[PDB]
């Protein structure tokens, strides 16, 4: 739905910054042409200068007129890098702009990196094109790579399907034990010890909100999705915990006392930065989908009017828990190309005006007070101790 | 195939991005992958340019990868016109695009509008974002600067200066009063600041001005012929480099060489006492050619340093790189990898490392002095204070940039050496 | 008294020397104990003037019997007349010279200088090096200064530069440029580019501008008085005191306000989405009180910074601190030794130490940015490049210079949270 | 008599703190005072440094007594902050002589009233005694007298060198079959050496002329030799050492070869770009004729006028003996006629001092700034090639930048 316009997300491979990150044990290797270098190269930023496992092979003009070669040359290429990097145990191709249109069978090229480096590396490969993803949509494909591979596990397990950072992950599993067992698994694992076992009653929790066809490939193992509203806030992350309790089995006095604690220490946070963003317009421009989670947390606790949530992706199944919070006063309208989006913020003149980093400079010289939404996924603000911290990034009420 | 990490070009399209947002009116329309518009960031937040850049990217995506893509293209530019009224309109492709021949220039003409269209030929997969910039420079003077009059004022035109450069923006500034100040007029910058009635008045002067023959040196090659303008090849960055360029202009305008070098500290503030440690220390040049040269004619000839390494990027101008390497005594490093230059500077260990963003980075890595002259920069390198490179004012920022890290280095040093002996 | 180890101001006769170097053709026959020569380094090498300082002594090593000193004081005098050929001589006394019982104006009358001969008293134990170089002016101002008529283009002088100062040589091309710009011409920049000369046309110029309050405005009160000159009161350093200061220049002349802000981008990259992390940033503003008053101003206006502190070194100037802390919802926090102010930095915390070379210093010792805005500095704080302070590239400045240090921890900060340097911890779904 | 650059003594502290640690200098003077500690000491005072300026206001100023007591609480405050402190120094200045504010009666008064175990000590760093070095001097003279005695034969090199070099010179000086050293095996306590009447002290900086006058009052016996700056000078010094307290030199000749060696090879390096320069010696540190005698000979200088503050030619006279005495001396300093000097015979390489050292390199002369070589290592072989270094940087500066 970009009426055949500039859809200003990213491609796929953007998630790549942080994913890395997560799986402290993975390396990614991009075989886009110099853009997708060049991208990686600037929105990673500073991680480019220590060392990052982020392989951008660039296929060059001896890479065209010809295909064997080129996945030959790949493989090559690959057994260098572990040689000069035998630390890393999982490789992750992934599918680039340059790649889709080449034709690499980069499914083919995993497989046989696979089998000729053994369980030692277990090379997997996904897809991370613009001309297919968008953005944080990188990472759903990322972690549907693992999802096959991870061990089948029939026995009733949690999934902490999310790279939420340790202060965060840590911080919910603590919380999770604490009112119930508890047998969370973080699929995006932190090193390749901890395989979690997914499988049919191996029901896993989503807890980032873009992760869309995740759904899809973690329920052909069986495991179910929980109806949970997005833990970004005094509604989402209550509503999560809640149901995350009782999938499992929990009493509401032990969910009222495990979570008494962090309901008063967010709930003064959340008011002490909501005075900032106290009865004022809001309009989210599709940069990453987290925009219907925000709305749902900011519109209800820090009293933002909500003019317009764009989406670039939207969902239903996944969505919806915290679509029930949402108000329908906002317009559901999915993304556009930017032209449309700028005239109605042009238009109908929103205070705050969440958007892509892109259009968050020129908004901002056109008398539009902007936050980017770039900074939301690393920023650790997805729980309950840090929704005031989130509520104080939104703020930002920059006077001169 | 190569395993690439921080690439110290970006692909060419983008330089063709940065002459296009730096002029004003001309937008440069692509067909490119849904997901490409990445590089409005750099001009937006880097050069902090405030309206989006001039460029409709198609962004494409997996709906299109037939004759749709053509049919986006044609759209982009119909709407581009009447949408973002440009006076000159550019035309081109990605990687995808190229890959997924589409006649961009076949496509432009059949809407055949109005306002001229530079047909942009850019091999996306074997060039880089110099030559992406400098090509498509060439391609919008030969479809809009034709020949005419003189002024009747001697006057000249700089080219070369592009948005998000390193400092063009300030140079620019210091190169027009030196100009002005010999009584040359500027006849009309290029393209950074020039609009398409600017390039058509290009061939009025007398003769253009290389700022940065990176991104000049086709379109001054070509004014030479079509427009019959000789254009000065000393680029003026340092004390020496500001001299032998105002006796160059002088020469080619024909008036007298007298520039004002009353704001020159640099020759008094290096040869002064306190400049004394400087002499014979070990330095590692790397990044663009011309302001590698040029910062090496200062650092063996007005600061005292000694040229240990010398090293670039630039593939395009590797012959003046190598010829300079040889007139240090030095061997020119004309790579395009971080790991040759890190190999490099690691056998070398010089003292002050300096030049692209990696080597500032690979020297804190290794604990070694480092400074910043060449393109590859961050936002914090696009200052806001007035900081050319070129000129007398030039001069003294390249002195206090240059010896900063080397300040830095001497009081960390001696704070350390206090407060601290054997302790029995 | 107090053990001094740091100290922020010197001694009188350093500001007078500052005062008499930043002249042309004015020597400061300077009675001193042979040793007392050290200022002449800093000068020289600080701020690396070529010349040597034009300032003679009349080093006693160890005759310091009264009638030794005064004919040593009175040959030095004599010798520095004949030898350097000033248009006027500027004569003190300097730590044991007030010390040492000497005529230190009444031997240089004795000996019939032709040229005007400038008596100064520097009590060297009560005052600082800010109020001798402010006496010094007012000296010359007196002696060689007179009213004459008004020139027939509106004439400001730029009152109060002197040598040695915090860019007190950017800042004046910068105050020129915008002052010309808008039209009015300057007379006599008087002390950092003056010869006596030029002290004696100050009474012809219409309209002062006091650059540098603490050093010249006792010279700007006498030329209202006297010349009947009037001058300014805001100090340009900034976006929003910039153009109160071009208003207010532009009703003392009777001019258009026209203002040339094509050069300003410290406004709009302070206000750009790159830089919304400065919001709520915690700034300790320390150092000599025009420069912290205008800082604050900055801080709290153009780039949203909260300032936690605001102290100055010169008790001089505290009244008007005291005023403007209390506008801030500060206190002032006037002091004279380091100590107080590295208790003060200690117990706020703060994130961004704009202070004086000491509190640069304060903050690495503590790990804080630091960054430099006023005039206590060593000579890597003295540029070769064209670095103002006031005027709408003073601003840009401003901007830079006090950015860089944030920026230069938060890409360090970053450098360690990056896994090159977090992989210690992990953690396994339940531990 | 006329205009005299030399700095008062208290340039002495900045580098006699660091050398003679768990020593506080309390300069009693004025501000005058302590804005040269603070210049001079550049970025010392940021690392909680040793000294300090006991400012004398109008209160302090007619009240003698008045003075005396509040410097006594100041001093019982510094000790309660500094407890480390094992000798406090009431160094006097300029002020404080003017005053006539007796330290010493003071030393006396507040001897052991906070403590024995600070031994407070008197010397005068005013520049209306002293002149530049002459503080360090003056510092370790009254060292002197506090000092006990000995009864066997001991080396008493003064210790006013860094304790790199000192060990290395303590190293080679005992491998040439010498024991005693006043070489304190951990250089972090009171040396505390007995100077009795067979205690043998050798001058190892110019400088120190009152502390050969000390110890020839405590009966020590000096030696006079050549002192170590560079080759000859070093060389000379150990022969004559050796010599003194019964040494042979066949030892010597296969201790110090290598050394020799080295200083020979280093200086040969160095002193490429110094061909015949002329240079100017201005008086400056009174070091001048020991660096002299190295240049003229063993780097092949030209010397033309090696001047002095003030000439201990008792101390000097081995080190002259091997000057050429072509090279004019100067026991009178005036800048008013020093600059004119320099001005008409044009050396190629001048010591000037630091506040005429930029404006006499406008005039088309390499200064070498003097400061340095008190404060950097210049002494004994190893760092004899690195004097001639720093001699040798302002003329190949001078080449680059023409
Ligand atoms: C692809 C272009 C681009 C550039 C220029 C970078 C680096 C950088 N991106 Mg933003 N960044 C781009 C995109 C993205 N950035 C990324 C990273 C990053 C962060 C965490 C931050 C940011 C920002 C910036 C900036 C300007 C501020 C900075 O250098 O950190 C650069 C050059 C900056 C911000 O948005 O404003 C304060 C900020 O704190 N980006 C990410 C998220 C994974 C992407 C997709
Ligand atoms: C202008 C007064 C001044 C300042 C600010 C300092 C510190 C300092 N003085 Mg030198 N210096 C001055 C005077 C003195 N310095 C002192 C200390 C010291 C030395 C030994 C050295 C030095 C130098 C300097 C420096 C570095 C900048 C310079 O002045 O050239 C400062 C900040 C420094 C240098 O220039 O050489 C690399 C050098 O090695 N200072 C002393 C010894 C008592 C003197 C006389
Ligand atoms: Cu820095």
């Amino acid at each position: 739905l970009k009426e055949r316009g500039q859809r200003e997300v990213f491609c796929g491979l953007t998630g790549i910054i942080w994913l890395h990150r997560k799986m402290q044990d993975a390396f990614f290797l991009v075989v886009g042409s110099r853009t997708c270098a060049h991208l990686l190269q600037s929105a990673a930023g500073v991680m480019i200068f220590a060392e990052p496992r982020f392989g951008t092979a660039v296929l060059e003009e001896k890479d065209l007129a010809g295909l064997a070669d080129a996945n030959a040359e790949l493989d090559r290429e690959v057994d260098r890098l572990l040689a000069r990097r035998p630390d890393i145990r999982q490789l992750f191709l992934v599918g680039s702009c340059p790649s889709e249109v080449i034709k690499l069978d980069l499914h083919r090229a995993a497989e046989r990196l696979s089998a000729h480096h053994g369980p030692a590396v277990r090379v997997y490969n996904f897809s991370g094109s613009g001309i297919e993803t968008t953005f944080t949509q990188g990472e759903d494909a990322c972690l549907a790579s693992i999802v096959p591979t991870l061990p089948a596990t029939e026995a009733r397990e949690l999934l902490l399907v999310g790279a939420l950072p340790d202060v965060v992950e840590d911080q919910a599993v603590s919380l999770l034990t604490q009112l119930g067992i508890g047998p969370v698994r973080c699929l995006p694992a932190h090193h390749a010890a901890e395989a979690p076992g997914v499988g049919p009653n191996t029901v896993f929790a989503l807890v980032q909100p873009f992760l869309g066809d995740t759904h899809g490939a973690l329920t052909r193992r069986g495991a179910r999705h929980i109806a949970a509203p997005f833990p970004f806030g005094e509604e989402g992350t209550t509503l999560w915990l809640k149901a995350i309790a009782d999938e499992f089995g929990v009493s509401a006095e032990t969910f009222e006392a495990v979570t008494a604690a962090p309901r008063a220490r967010a709930r003064k946070a959340v008011a002490a930065a909501s005075e900032g963003l106290r009865g004022k317009s809001v309009f989210f421009l599709p940069d990453s989908q987290l925009e219907p989670s925000l709305a749902r947390f900011l519109t209800r606790e820090c009293g933002m009017s909500a003019v317009e949530v764009g989406t670039p992706f939207l969902h239903r199944g996944i969505l919806g828990p915290d679509l029930d919070l949402l108000a329908e006063g906002p317009v559901l309208s999915e993304g556009q190309d930017v032209e449309r989006q700028l005239d109605r913020v042009r238009a109908a003149r929103p205070d705050l005006t969440v958007c892509g980093l892109g259009l968050a400079n020129p908004l901002e010289a056109e008398g539009f007070t902007t936050k980017w939404a770039i900074e939301l996924v690393f920023t650790p603000v997805h729980f309950y101790e840090q929704a005031g911290d989130l509520a104080g990034l939104f703020s930002r009420p920059v006077r001169r | 195939m190569k395993l690439t990490l921080w690439t110290y070009e970006g692909p060419p399209h983008v330089g063709a991005m940065r002459v296009a947002t730096g002029m004003t009116g001309m937008h440069y329309v692509l067909h490119a992958p849904q997901g490409d518009t990445y590089a409005d960031l750099l001009f937006t937040m880097i050069e902090r340019r405030g309206k989006r850049p001039p460029v409709s990217y198609t962004t494409f995506q997996a709906r299109d990868l037939g004759s749709d893509t053509a049919e986006l293209f044609q759209s982009a530019c119909r709407d581009a016109y009447e949408r973002f009224q440009p006076q000159a309109i550019m035309v081109g492709s990605s990687c995808t695009a190229e890959l997924i021949q589409d006649d961009t220039g076949g496509l432009a003409d059949a809407l055949s509008l109005p306002v001229p269209v530079v047909h942009l030929e850019l091999p996306s997969y074997q060039r880089k974002e110099n030559f992406g910039a400098d090509e498509s420079f060439l391609q919008i003077c030969r479809k809009l600067a034709r020949p005419m009059e003189r002024t009747e004022k001697v006057s000249c035109n700089l080219l070369g200066p592009t948005a998000l450069g390193f400092r063009h923006r300030d140079d620019i500034l210091e190169v027009t009063r030196l100009l002005e100040g010999m009584g040359i007029a500027v006849n009309a910058v290029a393209p950074m600041g020039a609009s398409p009635a600017d390039i058509a008045r290009l061939g009025a002067a007398h003769f253009n001005v290389l700022l940065y023959p990176e991104t000049g040196e086709s379109a001054a090659r070509w004014a030479e012929k079509t427009l019959k303008q000789p254009y000065t090849k000393t680029v003026p960055i340092g004390v020496g480099a500001t001299r032998d360029f105002v006796a160059e202009v002088a020469a080619l305008a024909g008036v007298a060489p007298v520039a004002d070098d009353s704001r020159l500290r640099q020759p008094w503030w290096s040869a002064s006492v306190d400049s004394t440690y400087l002499t014979g220390k070990r330095v590692f040049l790397f990044g663009d050619a011309t302001h590698v040269i040029a910062a090496a004619r200062v650092a063996r000839d007005e600061m005292g340093f000694e040229v240990v390494g010398m090293g670039c990027y630039n593939r395009e101008f590797a012959r003046p790189m190598r010829a300079a390497a040889k007139g240090y005594g030095l061997e020119a490093l004309v790579t395009d990898d971080y790991l040759e230059v890190e190999e490099a500077i690691q056998a070398l260990a010089p003292e002050l490392i300096l030049g692209t963003q990696m080597e500032r980075h690979i020297a804190k890595r290794l604990g070694i002095p480092c400074a910043v002259i060449s393109a590859p920069v961050h936002v914090q390198d696009f200052p806001a204070r007035y900081s050319p490179q070129m000129g007398f004012e030039g001069a003294n920022v390249l002195f206090d940039t240059w010896i900063h890290p080397l300040t830095m280095g001497l009081e960390e040093h001696l704070l350390t050496m206090f407060r601290e002996d054997f302790e029995f």
